[PDB]
């Protein structure tokens, strides 16, 4: 399977072309972090005259792009990561949308693999 | 394409329509049904990333792609 | 009453594919359907006669063009 | 399967031949929405001196043809067309029937359809 | 049960405190034609500045109140309205909701109750 | 009022006693929510009341639409 | 996951359905509390005062906040 | 219910007098959102010479304490809380966890409740 980073997401929403055709190409399961999804919810009514197209591209995305719920075993993965890379401030929501990735056994595919890099066994796809 | 008539019967008490060949969809195949009225339609989801990518492309793209606010 | 969404699988009953009618969208054992697929779209509804129809309307027209 | 707008319906009704043929010709379920319903039943009783005729074609018309409600599948499909194409009041009644099609999955049929061009997934038969 | 006309339902989820005042002294069940949904949805984006508020506050009214779909009986209804008082075309979206209220018995609350005076077996409760 | 106990099977499900001064009672509708270690529960149809006061806890828009459909 | 289900009786006790995605398992203890209209279920593991008095038994850091 | 917000839960790790008194006076389950477990890890790790300490005060905490999921529910509410307040950068995490109060109907704990005024419906306990 494949995790999409939030940036990633942000890009099928609304509509990269490039980034739209690269996904289209990814074998197995495409799946969100429910992290990105609220990130993603807190930029449909940023430009208010864009808000009921990102509304409706967003609502398409979740009927299809299943959403993982932050549970005991992410939070598990969080807590290798900061035993083992140190605490970072900055990087927590990074870290728990990677730590899902890790507990799913998943590809985290992101645009800013160098924030990941300290992550031991995240399997990675960098664009 | 093709047409058929017949009634519903009682699998396990719940109600079900027998499918000939020329009507059916295969096993295995995730159907969605929906029921307005006089209308009955059963088709197959679509849930792959090409289907989303499709819905996402007829629609009209916004203005630009957002930053992320990290 | 016959305002409703499901979602299921095929499964075989006897020699043939069926598949469950939940009750919302069910018709009752007593009524005939006619079943059309128009490509991979099943469409389900009680036959009440063919569209070549009931004279095919020869019943005697209104003056104005609709 | 196929919806018809309502002026197919009611060229239908009052027996237009060019339509007639046209819809006889259809492999598909042809199937009318409650809401073109409503207008020609209004239309029976428009001019009193056709009404016995419309009334009565209309009558065989609803004997034979399997009508779709207007149910909160359809309403959502509405929903989705507000916020893709933007408010319209002149198309309201036309984009909610067209969104019974899209809940369907069946093709509008209509002599309008440069007026439904605007609503993603429709599939169109313009006649 | 009663049936809130659109207008009274718009103020409704606009917050207008003469209407939010007297619809909780009301008992029983308190129902929206969906053809005051179709209505209430269209209206959601126009003020795209106020979008994110009325979608939230529409999401919310239709959690709680049932929404009647448009069926073979609100027909039927509508016909009686036309029968009984002939056909008009600016009055069909009204005669709509109405039918709806009398096919389940229901009050209708209306802010102009001098228009609905012509549909017999309605019973009316004019804000 | 505070419980303890165990789950049972009840006709193909699991099930859990509600002791008396926990019952909602006769015929009301619950909704269950479960995340994580907890399982919520409360009763699904609120009232005309409930739903004005979530209404009015709610910013409310700065203006009143006008009925499109009455122009 | 979330699901919807009514009240129903075992012997003298009131009793709701839990559906497999939201069920606890067979050996499970629950605590079992209601506030208002809301009850909370979790698996009974300690109460907050047997919790706090641990924490006061045993040493804490220099300085709060991390 | 009672729902701690993350800081509560970091005074009670490390011991703070004037908060674990306040918290046994508590009258309802305590619960605690897995996003403030993930902040409460990191915190262990954020002083290496106390990490052993608030290991072991954290380790009995998850214990006894059970802890929500941040899932569809919480995220639903978080959507709303953005419809009606706006987006905030700052406080999504504060907001997170006040969603998950919301969709557990639970009362909010904390010592910054200036910074959750703009939730509607959130029970809030000001410490």
């Amino acid at each position: 399977a494949y995790v999409l980073d939030t940036n990633v997401a942000i890009h099928l929403r609304d509509g990269d072309p490039e980034v739209t055709t690269r996904v289209t190409a990814l074998n197995g399961a495409i799946l969100l972090s429910i992290i990105s999804r609220v990130e993603l919810e807190g930029g449909v009514y940023r430009e208010a005259a864009q808000a009921g197209l990102r509304r409706s591209r967003l609502d398409v995305m979740l009927k299809v792009l299943p959403v993982l719920d932050f549970d005991g075993a992410a939070a598990d993965e969080y807590r290798r990561i900061v035993e083992s890379a140190g605490y970072s401030r900055r990087k927590v929501v990074d870290r728990m949308i990677a730590a899902q990735a890790l507990a799913h056994r998943a590809t985290f595919v992101t645009f800013n693999a160098d924030d990941f890099r300290d992550i031991p066994g995240l399997s990675l796809l960098a664009w | 394409h093709a047409r058929a008539t017949g009634k519903t019967f009682r699998s396990g008490n719940s109600e079900a329509v027998r499918l000939p060949r020329d009507l059916a969809f295969g096993a295995d195949v995730e159907l969605t049904l929906i029921r307005s009225g006089d209308v009955l339609t059963i088709y197959p989801s679509k849930g792959s990333i090409a289907d989303l990518v499709a819905t996402l492309n007829q629609m009209p793209r916004p203005d630009s792609v957002e930053i992320r606010d990290e």
